[PDB]
Parts: structure tokens; C-alpha cells; sequence
């Protein structure tokens, strides 16, 4: 019974860490991508077309 | 005439953006700039980004509060430099070279490392003063050995004890083989630096030491360039044929500063938010450690970087990046620090990738014995001792050696080889474990045979402190020191077991027992 | 005739953008900037294009004191590297410039750095074992000549020492040539290897050398650290194809070649992957790995290393490096902490040429039987940790003791590890390496103690060590007798 | 006019060493000799046995390490460390002249116990000391014996019979 | 297919370099739909369609016996069964190193022949009990 | 002289942009808008410049009914708050304004909230144990007069109760002016403390008060919570330097100072580093911590509380707060669930004065 209880705690912690790591990698990727998007200028950059 | 390049477009804390002047003037990369915050004062800076529209992303390093938008920006056209020389020894200094009060030559901050031909392998040692680091984790000169561990585990104290150990020798030997020192405090509190300066002044270790402080109140760019400034001071001592020691306090803080600088300058993040090129940072820093070739003066600088660790994990990005760089590592475990023993080195996880070649002739043989003894003792030590009289010799000698490893301050070479010799050869096997250090104290500071009249040895006594330079040359496994060493240790053990051990075991009163307990802990501390 | 000029747009770290009015050069082209302004010849290599008139390129040297709109010359060719007999016994950078102070490099020809992989028709799979002298490798992982090897493991496991021992044992007897490629390596290891190869006369300057050494170390920028392996491959493929010789290709290590491009991935604008590595990691590694292969002309017996960060095998970089190898040697912290060296896990590692048809039947059978024993050994540490040895059958205790002897026996002292071990190395021949493990497999040596197997070579040395240990044990016994007689 | 010397990297090495030995012999404080060795090494002139012996000579005959005094100076430690730098680091081996200088210092300092170690190390390596210095060593030993300075006074006194952290001095 | 995990890495590279929006483990959302475009083309066709058939044996490499990964969870969600090999059995001489408890074929007996159904029902009723018995017995 | 004027440009939450035609003022400068437009007085400190003729600034009060061209007035100085004996026995806001409904504070001089930290020459670490009366705190993690203290603990573990017991023990028998800075904590606790002190004659309004209260609570926007601790330090530093008197500084808690600065950084557009935290977190926390030091003039024996979301020490905020402290006190939830209180985990705790040189050898 004690071993079971330890196993359920270990399972909850394992799955919690798994989901948190997935979210962390996702937010990292979205952050690097978001920074790259932020590094884009809004200027017209007009040039002659004739 | 000062040449201007633009005006401060914006400012975000420690960083800034420069907009170009009407002129087409170009600025170089990684060079220093100046910002005319006032008619008199100037705010130094450094280039970190150039852009298609001529804007310049700039790191600020001084007088940030005085910076505004629209201030003119001058360009020096030079990389960041700082003063260097022997006149800087005995000083706390800003990484910009500005001295911090208490109560001509210039060196580039970012230089290339010595190439594959301009560095000799490791041959000489750096006596940290701790028996473990000198025996089983031999640190050498030109080596770059990491110090890991969780918060409050002895990371700073090891390096301080190393610096304090070197002083007694440096006062004796010539000024070429003495090892100087630099303590770089990145992101640390100012009070800790004051306490360190007071400690070094008490032990007089400040003549051969300098400090480079970039506190938490200080700008991130200063915390970022501090260790490079320390290595830049070490450049001259390399090239002047001298020796020097680097102690980079928490490099994780040096990386937090780089992350701040990068992300505020709109650099893309990476793993654990770092820009990505944080490995190249520590690479450039630590590859400057070397033992230089005789063509370059036979100089050297050791590096003892310190890295904080969270819950004893070696899986974090920076820790892996640094373990990949550093030769060895000195892992400090909270479970052992909290488990009583101090310094809390974990031999299973701490190693040295130089080995015998770093440590000395006298220490090679002792370390070759101690490694085998500890490899045998690791397999048995998990057993609760049940064969109390049927215990093996290894279980005894390993426990006595672990007792000897307990320290607070450094230890002289002569004051360590003899103590470990008595363990590996079994002379300290009859006395119990708790008295293992009081024995050593008498073995090093209260000569019993000279006291009790048993003086047959011609020379070998532990009062002179100059026998070290004969042990260091000949070795104890020699025709002349071995028998005298045995005919000292055996009488010391006999007089101990007769007079002191017998009196110790006869104690039953709580008062005398506590008096003795405090004495044993004090001997663990001072020795 | 005239070489076109380009003008810098921006400089962000190792990344730089360049304008080209007429037309951009191809990808991977070399671009020089004179030493007049920055003090050194600053070379660059296009990684990708942006516009018809604008392109971006990495730099293999550090960019300091570099102004904007500086002229950038189009060499008309990618990074050319020297090849020939003159490359032997000389250190070389990424660019091919000799950094050792030995002299100029005679070069009748200079090949490029990037090249197409060999076609399937060119490839040739020959099952032929390589006698390393190492015992684990001789039995569980018979290295194949002309093949690909990988020493996976974290930091401080012994893959560098395995590279050094394999060099000492193979390159001496290798009548062909050899190539070492330090990639993100410690510079101190470069000095140690150079002095060893000089003292071993593998690099005989006045005579004739047979070993090239290329080095782009941790101090170097990512653009250099990524293009070292291609430089060494330009050196090696010449000896393979043109000279027709057999080649050794040592690498330390590929993970640095990966993480360098990862350090530039964000500057290039490429979106990172789950672990933070570049999206093109698998393709970038395949374009290199497929060049490392034997052909009808010659055969590269490559030996690689990979850093497994935090001992995480699930990391994509080793995960992708599995497919590109034939002998996936694996090292583990646990076996190293147990005092065993080489710290190989026989269960986690496997070989392609471990087949009955490629090698001897007895060799294959002994290896598979040992691997079958060690799994039960794991299943029995699972039990002994709880119950104790008393609660297992004698047939079970027999295999426990046999596996406990095998694990200690497959340890081996190396000549390179004299500093750490303090004991001279042993070269264990493959035939003896099977007779001894089989004799231990069938109980032929059970009376012999366990620790006699620790850190020795063949079976003869084991019996010598057992006789020794019995002598010192009788010495301790009679000394205890005499101590009781005295007092 | 001698065998060409080489570094560990097989490079050619200079042997013209007399101009630096003269800088050693002209010195007045024996820390300058170390800087002379350094400036010699930077010019690809590694020290030879004659140079180390001249440095030991200048050590022994000089009054102080530097112009100003220094605490913890030991005239013998620098000599013996130069010997370690000779044997282990640089590979050069000492000769009778080197150990003779090392013994002259122990004779002057009166440290009669290290002198016997120097004597034993000489003859263990085949070197034969000068009997003048051995007789001076034994004379200092006899003086320290009869005068009671055979050992320091702080060793020849009773230890605390009662265990106490303050009594033992820790 | 040897193998689809690398096909997924290639799709991820193509997507991220073209700046398609990312997702779990840096994979786009429709990577599942990729394998569904493929594996659903496998089918046992009707007697109106020549009675042809296309079988698929997609390989997917695991890491440390992980099955909660993205590509694995997708292909398991798609496939009409699965085969699960193990290295602990591959080293123990059990080659093929299947794990019968985790290996599943939802096509249980309709695929099997007249001679094979009887034998397979017997072997199932044998192995289901052999597992319970060997799992609880000692090593000795 | 004539006052500079600017115009609002854009608004994102508490963050505002202000175009100044002539030139931009320095960072940390206050900028006031009249109550005629928004309905209440509103001061806004500049934090960064975007370009010339622009400044990004954080609001203290809410931005409700703020428009895109409201005139803004440069005060020409940072947020000045009062100091002295007049600050005693009075509650104050982030702006130094009183809310106790008693009367006008009779200050003589006002000091800015933002200030450079003391120099290394001013610092003087004197090691002296602080007898709290608490049993765990004394033996394992002994406190230090003039040093810093940390009560690191999650939700419902008992760090606020430890602060209250330390008040009842230390502060009343301190002989020095105390300060209590509520940073993102319950408004109920401030009322309870004010009544407990007004009943203990520590805030005797008809006599001498030995206490100061500052309360920027969770109800307030991040612009207040991110600059309230600096106000309390402005109070404490006057007693430290000018009066030359020992003082206490109870922060409950610094984690909401960090949270506030993180929310602010998101409004400012700064790229988050880890767990959605600001890239300048370490710098922002050290500029506050290093002001808390015992110079030669006086001593500040701070008692800081820290919150650990999801009971995670690896959270960057506590992880950075650890290095800036002398005596940690890591509270636990499992120990509290076991009925033990205080829920200290002494294996995680640590101190600096735990050496024989300071404390007696038996105590060590
Ligand atoms: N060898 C030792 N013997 C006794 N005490 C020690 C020893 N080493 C360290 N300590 C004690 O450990 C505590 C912290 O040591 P140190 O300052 O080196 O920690 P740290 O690793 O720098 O902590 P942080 O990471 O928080 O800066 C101090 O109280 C110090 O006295
Ligand atoms: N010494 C104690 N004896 C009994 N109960 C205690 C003790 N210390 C704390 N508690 C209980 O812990 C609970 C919360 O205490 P406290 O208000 O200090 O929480 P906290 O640490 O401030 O956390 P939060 O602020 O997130 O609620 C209360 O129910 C309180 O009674
Ligand atoms: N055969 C061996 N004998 C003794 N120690 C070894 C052996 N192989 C490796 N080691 C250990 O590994 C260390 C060197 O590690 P290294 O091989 O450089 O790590 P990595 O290969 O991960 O770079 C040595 O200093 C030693 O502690
Ligand atoms: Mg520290
Ligand atoms: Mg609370």
C-alpha cells in the first residue's frame, strides 16, 4: 500500500514535469519566433519604380 | 579632435540605441563609444549591434543615470582597454579600471587565446590547501577547474583558502614562481567584497591579490565584462612570465547579464532564454587559461570558475556548457555539507583531467594509494559496521582519511602528506575515528617525541616547516626520509595511544566529555 | 576577370549582411575582407540569400573593428583547402592556413571544402573487423574497417581517452594515413595530442609523417567550429580517392559542429526546434556524415565522438547521429563511478558487423551470451537490493558471480591512462579475447577471485594477479599471527 | 660551439646565455635574478645549469630578496624551489656546486637538521660534500645541544593535562 | 517506411524555415494530418475495385521507451494495431524482442487463417497465464 | 520658471508614451496630469526613451478615462517622498501621500525614491546575533543585526506569522525606528498591524511613534507595487544616515515587487527571459537590495518575506533573492501539514553568522 502511494505521487510528479517541460519548450520557441517578428521594421522603405 | 558619430536615439536601462548623424560616418564593431552626458563627464559604452539603417545597439557601462536622448556620441575607434601592471596588486577595481575606495600601459579586454603551439602541458601544482583537491582532484597551473555546488556549500571559501594558502610560499620563493590572484565578484553583494578584502588584509594575502567587483547595483554590461577584465590583468602576468590565479565568482550571474543585454537589444532568445551564443562567451573566457610555452615565458594562469547549481542538477544549460569547457570540476554537495563534513566535495562526481602530472612527486605516490583506498572504500562504506573487530583495514583507513579531509582553512604540504601517510600506512588504525584530527594536531603542532624525550631521529621533526622543500624534491619514498618518517610516526602513535587515548576513554562526566567534544571540533576547524 | 565587390549592411555577432549590385555569388562562397582595416584577413561564407542584391554570410574569424559598407571581395570559389602529402605532419586551421611555426605548405593543388556525397554506386560495404586492442570493443562492438564509429557519452566518461588509445594502437600499424579533426575541443588536448604524435614519431618532421591534424577549438567562433569537419574531410577524401590509401578520421566532436550552427540559427532567422537546436540539424548532419563513407577507391575508418548533454540520450543530436554510424559505442557515468574504465555499457551499444556471417560464430555466440547474462544481472540487482543474496538459487548466484567477473574483466588499463591509473597498458588480441571470455562463460574459471579481473588484460594476467593477491593475503595472515605472538 | 638545444615542440633554441648570467652576477637583491630568468626565457633562451647556479650564488650572497624587507623570507626555500624547477619542470639536473650553495645557506642559518638531509641527499646522488661545511654543521649541532637549543622551548613543556580548547591554543 | 519520425523532422524543417506557425515539439499542427494523408491510403479494397489491398508497416523510433511523444501518439492513434519491441528482451536473446502486453492487433482473428485461429487462441490463453505466473514467481 | 509640457502618445495598461517637443526629461522623472481630466491626480515616472521627442512612463494610479492627447507636466524631479520624525506613526502611499486621515505630515524635506547604493567604503559588516526568541531561528539560522533575513515560503506556511512574532519580540524592544512595507499583500493585514501597534502605543499619535507604515497592496496596479519598497527605503535611509539610528525594515513581500516589474516589462515591450519574467530582474532586485545595508552611519536589520509559486525554489525570483541575503529561512508545506509550525526545513536553510567567530562554539 505504501509503495502504491509512492508510485501515484511519482506518477503525478512525472506527468506534471512532462507537461511543464512541454509548455516551457513551447513558450521558448514562441518567444524566439516572437523576437524575430519584433525585429521587423514598419518603415515604408520607398524606392523609385520608374 | 573627438569624432562624433550620432546621437542617443533611445535608452532602455543599461542599453542604448544610437541614431547616426547626418554624415555617413561608420563605426566599428565591439569598439568603445563615449556619450557627452555633460560638458565635463563622459559615459563610456560599447558596441553590440549594428543595423541596416546605421543605428547602433550599445551597451552602457558608466553614468547611465546621466544619459538621455539626443546626447552626442563620440567614437574612439578602439576596443575596450584597461590599465594593467604590478601597480594594480592590492586594489579593488571597477572592470573599467576605476579604483573603489575602502575604509600608462593598457590591455585589450577581448584577446585571442594562446594557440596550440604557444602553451606547454601542465607540470606544476597549485596547492589549494585542501587535502582532497591536492590528492584526488589535483589542480594544476594552466588548468581551468570548475567549482560547482548549490548555494552555501563552500564554493567561494575554497578559492579564498587557495589564495590564502599561496601567500606563505610566495613570501619565501622568488617573485617569478609565486602565484598571484584575482577575485572577480560578478553580481555579488558589496558587503561580501568588503569582507573578503578584510580577510585578505588580515592574512596579508592582498599584496598578491586584486579584486574586480561588478555588484548587483552595477550595470549588467559591467558584470558582463568583469571576468574578461580579470583575464586581461592576467594577460600581463602570463606574458611577464609570472603566475596568476583567476577566481570567477558566479558565472551564471555573468550570463544573466548577457541575457539582459541581448534581449533588451532585441536579440532572439534561445534555450532557457539565453541568446544562444552564451557558450562561446565562457569559451573565449576560459580558453585563455593556459600554461605558456618557454618561448612565451613559462607563464600560466589557473582558472577556478564558480557556478551555482539548483537542487544539485548538472542538467542546466550553463552548467553543461561550462563542464564541457573546464577540465575538471569540484562538485560540492549539500547532502554532505548538511551531512556534517566540510568541505563537501563529492569524489564520485569531482574529477581532474590532469591527474598525477599536476601534483608533485611526494603527492603522486600518496594519491596513487588514496585513489585505490577510496575506490575500495566506496564499495564497503554503505554497510553499517557490524564486524567491529572483523572490519577490514580499508574501512578503517578510508574513514580516517575522510576525517582528515575535514578542514576549514588551508593546509601546508608538509602538514598534509605526513597526515595522509599515517592513514594509508595504517599507523592511525588503533585510535578511534573521533580522535583522528586531534592526533593530526599533535602530529603537526605539538611534537610528542620532542616533549617526551624520545628523540632518536636526526632531523625529521614537524616543527621546522622547511622540510617541505626536501619532501617536495626527493619524496618520502626515499632512502633518507622514509625510515625517519616511520621512526617519528610510530613513536607519535605510541605516545598518543598511551597517554592521550587512555585518558580520553576514561571520561564519564558530561562536562569533561563536552569539553573534549568541543576540542575535537576545534581541531577539525583549525587543521 | 575582375572580382565584384560587395558592401556590408549590418553586423550582428558572427552574422553579417552584404549587398551585391550585379548579382550575388552562390551559396557557401568565400568572401574576403583585407587585413588593412581589421588587422587580419577576415573570411566569410554565405549561408543564405535574402534578396536578389543582398545576401548574408557567417564569418569564420572574429569580427572586431569592422566598419559598415566595407568592401567584400568575391573570390569566385568556396573555401579552398590544401591537399596532398605536404598536409601531413602539419596543424591546419579551417581556412587551411598552417598555424604551427614550421614553414610554408607546398601545395600542387587546393580542393574546395563542400562537395556532393558519394553516390550509391560508389559505395562499397566490406565486412572486415578492426583489431583495436580494446577488449569490450573487440568482443561486443567489433569495429569494421571502412566504417563509422561513435563514442557517445557525456563529460568525463573516457571517449577522449578512447580516441587517444585507438590512435596509439591503430595509426601506428595503419600503413595508410590518418586525420584528426578537433571541433570545439580543448586546446590543451591539442597540445597533448601533438606532442604524443611527435614523440611517437607519427609526425616525423625531418622524416615522413602520416597524420594530419585540424583544429577549430572552443575559443574559435561558430563559423570556424562548424567548418572544421569539412576541412578535415577535404584532407581525407583526397587520400581516399586520389592516393587510394586507407584513411583514419578521428573527430572530437560532432556536437560542437551542431551547436555552432545552433549559435548562428537565431541570427540567420531560422526558427528553433523543441530542444533549442536548429530546424535543419538533421539535414546539416547528413550532408557531412554521408561524405564519411568508404568507396570503391578507398575506405575511411572514421571514429567520432558526441557529447550527450546531461546524459540525455533522447537529445536530438545523438538521436540523429545513431543512424549515421555502424558501431554505436556508448559510455555511461555509472560504470565510470564503479571504478571501471572504459565505462562502456555493453547493453546500450551495438554493432552492424556483429553477425554470424561477418565474423566468427564463436565470437558472436560468446558476445550474445554475455549480453544475455548482463540483463539477468540487472534483474538481480533489482532483487538483491531488496531481498539479499540468500534468496536466490545457486544457478542464479553462479551467473551473478560470472557477470560480476565479466563486468570487472572488461575493464582495461591503457597506456594513455598511465597518469590516472599508474599502471602500464595491455594490448589484448581478439583471439585471446574470445578464449578468455568463453572460459569465464562456461565456468572454466570460477575458482579465480573477482578482483583479479579488475583492470587487467588477458587471462594470464588474471592468474598472475590472483597469485599476487593470495601472497599478500597470506602475508597479512602470518603478520597477524606474529602480532598475536608478540603481544 | 655546443649541441643545439630544442623545445618540446621541436623548435630551435638559443644557447647564448652569458649576457644574462652577467645580469645575474651584477644583481644586488636576489629577486632580480628571477626576472632575469624570465626575460631570458622570453627571448627563447632557456636557463642552463650555469644560470641556475649563478642564481643560487646571487641568492646566497645577497642580503635580502628585495630592496625593502619582506616577512616570511627564507633564503633556503628559494634555492630548493629553483632545484625543483630544475629537476621536475625543466629537466636539467643539479650538480655538486648547486647543493654546495644550498648547504652553505643552512650552515649560515644554523639550521643543523636540514643540513644533514642535504648531506644525505648529496651522497645518495654520488655528490661528495666539503668536510668544512659538514664540520660546521656538526659544530652548530653541538652548540644547540649544549645550550639547550637542540629544539625550540615551546616543544619542551608540558601539555595541558585537562582538555580545553583554550589551553592547547586553538 | 523506415521511418516516419524522420519524415516528421523533415516536415518540421520545411515548415519552420518557411515560417509556418509552430506547435508542440516545434512541429506544425497538421503533422498528424500528414500521416493521415498517408496511412489512410492503405486499405483493403472492395470487390468493385479489384479486391486489391495496400498494407503498411510504418516504423517509428522511440527514445528511452517513450510512447507519450507526439509522433508516436499520433501514429498509434491512426494505426490498426501496433508492434512494440524492447531492448531488454533484445539483449536477453528474445529476438524479435516484442512486448506482447503492449503489442496489439485490433484485427485479431479475421486476418488469421482457418488453421491459425485455433493455434492462436491456444497460444493467447497460454501466454496470458504464463505472464501472470512468471511475473509472480521468484528468480529461483 | 516656465514648466515643460508634453502630450500623450499611446497607452497600454499602466504604460503611457509622452511626446515632448523640446526635449525628453531624464529617466525616473515624474510627470503629472491634473485631476481635471482623469478625475484624480496622476504621477507617472519615466522608465525608458523610445526615440528623441518621446518617453515611455509608468502610471501609479489607474489609467481610466485617460485620452491620447492629454497635456502632461514635467515636475522636473523624481518622485519625492517625505522623511523625518513626521513620517512616524503614519501610513503612506507610493507617492508619499498619507491615507490615515489624521492630518498634514509636517515634513521639512523630501527625498527621491530612486537612489544610488552605498559605496564599498561606507559598508561595515558587524556580526551580532539577533535574539528573536524563536527556537529554530536561533540555533540553525541565527539572524544578524544589520544584516538581511529571508522567509521563503509558499501559500499558507507561516511567514507572516513569523514576521508578527518578530515584531512582538524584536521591534517593540528595539529602541529604534521600525518600518513596515506591504508590497502586494492583504489590506486586512495592514489594518490588523495598525491596530495592534496603535494599541501597543508604538503609533501613539499624542506621543512618540517608533514606527512607519507604507502599504502598496495587491489592489494597487503594478506601477505602485513596483515602486513602494523604494519609498520605504527612502524613509529608512533617512534614519540610517541622517539620524544615525538603527532601524528595521519588514517587507511582506518582495515577490510582488518582482511580479509588478514583470507585468510592467510586458507592457514596456521587453522580451521575457524565463517563466515570463523580465530580462532585468536581477538588476531590478539588486538596485533595491543593495540599498539595504548597514553603513557606518547606521544599520538596517531587514526582514524580507518571499513567495514561491507552486512551491518552486527554482523560480528565478527567490533564486536571485537568495544571493542578496545573509540568513535564509526556507519554510515548507509538508512540515505544516504535519502540524509543525514554524514549518522550517533546516536542511535548506542557511546563515552567515553561523561561525564560531561570531556565535559561541557550543551554539555552532
Ligand atoms: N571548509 C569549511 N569549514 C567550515 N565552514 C565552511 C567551510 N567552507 C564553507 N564554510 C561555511 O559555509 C558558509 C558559506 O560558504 P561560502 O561563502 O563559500 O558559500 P557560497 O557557496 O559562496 O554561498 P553562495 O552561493 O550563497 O554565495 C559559510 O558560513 C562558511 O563559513
Ligand atoms: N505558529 C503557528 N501556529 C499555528 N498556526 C500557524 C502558525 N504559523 C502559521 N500558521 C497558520 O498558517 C496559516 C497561514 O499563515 P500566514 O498568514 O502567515 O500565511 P503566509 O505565510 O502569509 O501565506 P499567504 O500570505 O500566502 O497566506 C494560518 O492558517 C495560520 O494559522
Ligand atoms: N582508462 C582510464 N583510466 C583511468 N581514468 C580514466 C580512463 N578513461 C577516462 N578516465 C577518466 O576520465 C578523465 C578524462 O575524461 P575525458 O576522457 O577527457 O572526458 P570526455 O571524454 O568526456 O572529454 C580522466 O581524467 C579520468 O578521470
Ligand atoms: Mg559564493
Ligand atoms: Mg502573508
Amino acid at each position: 500500500g505504501n509503495i502504491t502511494g509512492l508510485m501515484q505521487l511519482a506518477d503525478y510528479t512525472y506527468n506534471k514535469t512532462r507537461k511543464e517541460l512541454i509548455t516551457a519548450e513551447l513558450l521558448e520557441i514562441i518567444g524566439t519566433m516572437t523576437a524575430m517578428h519584433a525585429g521587423k521594421k514598419v518603415g515604408l522603405k520607398k524606392t523609385e519604380f520608374w | 579632435a573627438k569624432q562624433k558619430i550620432g546621437f542617443v536615439h533611445g535608452i532602455d536601462g543599461t542599453i542604448a540605441t544610437i541614431a547616426p548623424a547626418a554624415s555617413k560616418v561608420t563605426v566599428p564593431y565591439n569598439t568603445v563609444l563615449e556619450i557627452a552626458v555633460s560638458a565635463t563627464n563622459i559615459a563610456n559604452a560599447l558596441v553590440f549591434n549594428l543595423e541596416k539603417d546605421g543605428s547602433i545597439g550599445v551597451i552602457l557601462l558608466d553614468n547611465i543615470s546621466e544619459v538621455r536622448s539626443g546626447q552626442d556620441v563620440y567614437a574612439t575607434g578602439s576596443l575596450l582597454k584597461i590599465p594593467v601592471g604590478f601597480h594594480m596588486l592590492g586594489k579593488i577595481i571597477n572592470p573599467l579600471g576605476k579604483e573603489i575606495p575602502t575604509g600608462t600601459k593598457l590591455g585589450l579586454v577581448e584577446e585571442m587565446a594562446p594557440n596550440i603551439v604557444s602553451r606547454q602541458p601542465v607540470n606544476y601544482n597549485l596547492l589549494t590547501g585542501y587535502k582532497v583537491i591536492d590528492t584526488l582532484i589535483p589542480v594544476g597551473r594552466g588548468q581551468r577547474e570548475l567549482i560547482l555546488g548549490d548555494r552555501q556549500t563552500g564554493k567561494t571559501s575554497i578559492a579564498l583558502s587557495t589564495i590564502l594558502n599561496q601567500t606563505k610560499v610566495n613570501n619565501e620563493i622568488l617573485s617569478k614562481n609565486n602565484v598571484l590572484s584575482v577575485y572577480v565578484s560578478i553580481g555579488q553583494r558589496c558587503s561580501n567584497v568588503a569582507r573578503i578584502h578584510r580577510l585578505l588584509t588580515e592574512y596579508d594575502a592582498m599584496k598578491y591579490c586584486t579584486i574586480v567587483a561588478a555588484t548587483a547595483a552595477d550595470p549588467a554590461g559591467l558584470q558582463y565584462l568583469a571576468p574578461y577584465a580579470g583575464t586581461t590583468l592576467g594577460e600581463e602576468f602570463r606574458n611577464s612570465g609570472r603566475h596568476i590565479l583567476l577566481v570567477y565568482d558566479d558565472l551564471s550571474k555573468q550570463a544573466v547579464s548577457y541575457r539582459q543585454i541581448s534581449l533588451l537589444l532585441r536579440r532572439p532568445p534561445g534555450r532557457e532564454a539565453y541568446p544562444g551564443d552564451v557558450f562561446y562567451l565562457h569559451s573565449r573566457l576560459l580558453e585563455r587559461s593556459a600554461m605558456m610555452s618557454p618561448q612565451k615565458g613559462s607563464g600560466s594562469l589557473t582558472s577556478l570558475p564558480i557556478v551555482e547549481t539548483l537542487s544539485n542538477d548538472v542538467t542546466a544549460y550553463i552548467v553543461t556548457n561550462v563542464i564541457s569547457i573546464t577540465d575538471g570540476q569540484i562538485y560540492l554537495d549539500a547532502k554532505l555539507f548538511t551531512g556534517g563534513q566540510r568541505p563537501a566535495v563529492n569524489i564520485g562526481l569531482s574529477v581532474s583531467r590532469v591527474g598525477s602530472s599536476a601534483q608533485n612527486k611526494a603527492m603522486k605516490k600518496v594519491g596513487g594509494a588514496l585513489k585505490m583506498l577510496m575506490g575500495e572504500y566506496r564499495k564497503m562504506a554503505g554497510e553499517q559496521t557490524s564486524g567491529s573487530q572483523n572490519v577490514s583495514p580499508v574501512m578503517i583507513r578510508g574513514a580516517r582519511c575522510l576525517q582528515l579531509f575535514n578542514q576549514k582553512g588551508p593546509s601546508y604540504f608538509m602538514d598534509a602528506i605526513v597526515a595522509l601517510y599515517a592513514v594509508t600506512n595504517g599507523y592511525m588504525d588503533d585510535v578511534k575515528l573521533q580522535y583522528s584530527k586531534f592526533y593530526e594536531f599533535l602530529l603537526l603542532n605539538k611534537d610528542l617525541p620532542v616533549l617526551y624525550g624520545q628523540v632518536n631521529n636526526k632531523y625529521f621533526y614537524m616543527y621546522n616547516k622547511n622540510l617541505n622543500y626536501f619532501i617536495r624534491y626527493f619524496g618520502l619514498n626515499h632512502e633518507i626520509l622514509e625510515p625517519e618518517l616511520k621512526k617519528y610516526i610510530e613513536i607519535h602513535t605510541n605516545l598518543f595511544l598511551d597517554n592521550y587515548q587512555s585518558r580520553m576513554n576514561e571520561l564519564k562526566s558530561d562536562e569533561d566529555l563536552v569539553q573534549l567534544k568541543n576540542l575535537l571540533y576545534a581541531c577539525k576547524r583549525t587543521v | 576577370d575582375v572580382k565584384q565587390v560587395g558592401y556590408v549592411q549590418q553586423i550582428i555577432g558572427a552574422v553579417v549582411d552584404v549587398t551585391f549590385t550585379d548579382s550575388v555569388p552562390p551559396v557557401l562562397t568565400a568572401l574576403t575582407v583585407d587585413a588593412k582595416e581589421t588587422g587580419t584577413l577576415l573570411t566569410m561564407e554565405i549561408v543564405q540569400h535574402l534578396d536578389t542584391k543582398t545576401a548574408r554570410c557567417i564569418c569564420m574569424s572574429s569580427t572586431d573593428m569592422l566598419r559598415l559598407r566595407t568592401p567584400v571581395v568575391n573570390t569566385g570559389s568556396q573555401i579552398t583547402v590544401p591537399v596532398g602529402e605536404a598536409t601531413l605532419g602539419r596543424i591546419f586551421n579551417v581556412m587551411g592556413d598552417a598555424i604551427d611555426q614550421r614553414g610554408p605548405v607546398k601545395n600542387k593543388v587546393r580542393w574546395p571544402i563542400h562537395r556532393k556525397a558519394p553516390t550509391l554506386a560508389e559505395q562499397s560495404g566490406k565486412d572486415e573487423v578492426l583489431v583495436t586492442g580494446i577488449k569490450v570493443i573487440d568482443l561486443i562492438l567489433p569495429y569494421c574497417k571502412g566504417g563509422k564509429i561513435g563514442l557517445f557519452g557525456g563529460a568525463g566518461v573516457g571517449k577522449t581517452v578512447i580516441i587517444m588509445e585507438l590512435i596509439n594502437n591503430v595509426a601506428k600499424g595503419h600503413g595508410g594515413y590518418s586525420v584528426f579533426a578537433g571541433v570545439g575541443e580543448r586546446t590543451r588536448e591539442g597540445t597533448d595530442l601533438y606532442l604524443e604524435m611527435m614523440g611517437s614519431k607519427v609526425i616525423d618532421l625531418q622524416g615522413d609523417s602520416k597524420c594530419v591534424l585540424v583544429y577549430g577549438q572552443m575559443n574559435e567562433p561558430p563559423g570556424a567550429r562548424a567548418r572544421v569537419a569539412q576541412t578535415a574531410l577535404t584532407m581525407a577524401e583526397y587520400f581516399r580517392d586520389e592516393a587510394g590509401q586507407d584513411v583514419l578520421l578521428f573527430v572530437d566532436n560532432v556536437f560542437r559542429f551542431t551547436q555552432a550552427n545552433s549559435e548562428v540559427s537565431a541570427l540567420l532567422g531560422r526558427i528553433p526546434a523543441a530542444v533549442g537546436y536548429q530546424p535543419t540539424l538533421a539535414e546539416d548532419l547528413g550532408m557531412l556524415q554521408e561524405r564519411i563513407t568508404s568507396t570503391v577507391k578507398g575506405s575511411i575508418t572514421s571514429v567520432q565522438a558526441v557529447y550527450v548533454p546531461a546524459d540525455d540520450i533522447t537529445d536530438p543530436a545523438p538521436a540523429t547521429t545513431f543512424s549515421h554510424l555502424d558501431a554505436t559505442t556508448v559510455l555511461s557515468r555509472s560504470v565510470a563511478e564503479a571504478g571501471i574504465y572504459p565505462a562502456v555499457e555493453p547493453l546500450e551499444c551495438a554493432s552492424r558487423i556483429m553477425d554470424p556471417d561477418a565474423i566468427d560464430v564463436n565470437h558472436y555466440n560468446v558476445a550474445m551470451d554475455i549480453v544475455e547474462m548482463l540483463t539477468k544481472y540487472k534483474e538481480l540487482q533489482d532483487i538483491i537490493a531488496v531481498l539479499g543474496i540468500d534468496e536466490l538459487s545457486e544457478e542464479d548466484k553462479l551467473i551473478v558471480d560470472r557477470a560480476r567477473k565479466v563486468a570487472k574483466f572488461m575493464s582495461q588499463p591503457f597506456a594513455v591512462a598511465e597518469v590516472f591509473t599508474g599502471m602500464k597498458g595491455y594490448y589484448v588480441q581478439l583471439e585471446d579475447c574470445v578464449s578468455d571470455f568463453g572460459s569465464l562463460l562456461m565456468g572454466q574459471c570460477d575458482n579465480i577471485p573477482e578482483m583479479a579481473f579488475y583492470m587487467v588484460g588477458g587471462l594470464d594476467s588474471v592468474k598472475e594477479k590472483a597469485a599476487k593477491m593470495a601472497a599478500e593475503a597470506a602475508a597479512m595472515r602470518e603478520r597477524a599471527r606474529k602480532a598475536a605472538e608478540a603481544k | 660551439a655546443g649541441g643545439k638545444r630544442y623545445d618540446l615542440f621541436g623548435y630551435e633554441v638559443s644557447v647564448a646565455t652569458g649576457p644574462f648570467i652577467e645580469e645575474i652576477k651584477k644583481a644586488q637583491f636576489y629577486d632580480d635574478a628571477g626576472e632575469v630568468i624570465v626575460k631570458m626565457n622570453l627571448a627563447n633562451t632557456p636557463p642552463d645549469l650555469q644560470t641556475y647556479n649563478a642564481v643560487l650564488e646571487r641568492i646566497l650572497n645577497c642580503k635580502s630578496k628585495r630592496s625593502q624587507p619582506v616577512k616570511g623570507e627564507n633564503k633556503f626555500a628559494a634555492m630548493m624551489d629553483i632545484l625543483e624547477e630544475m629537476d621536475a619542470r625543466s629537466g636539467i639536473k643539479p650538480n655538486a656546486e648547486s647543493w654546495g650553495y644550498v648547504l652553505k645557506e643552512l650552515v649560515q642559518a644554523g639550521d643543523f637538521r636540514l643540513g644533514w638531509v642535504c648531506i644525505a641527499g648529496m651522497k645518495s646522488l654520488g655528490i661528495t660534500p666539503d668536510q668544512a661545511l659538514v664540520d660546521a654543521n656538526e659544530a652548530n649541532a653541538a652548540k644547540a645541544k649544549a645550550a639547550g637549543t637542540d629544539f625550540p622551548a615551546y616543544l619542551k613543556k608540558a601539555a595541558p593535562e585537562s582538555f580545553d580548547t583554550k589551553a592547547w591554543g586553538i
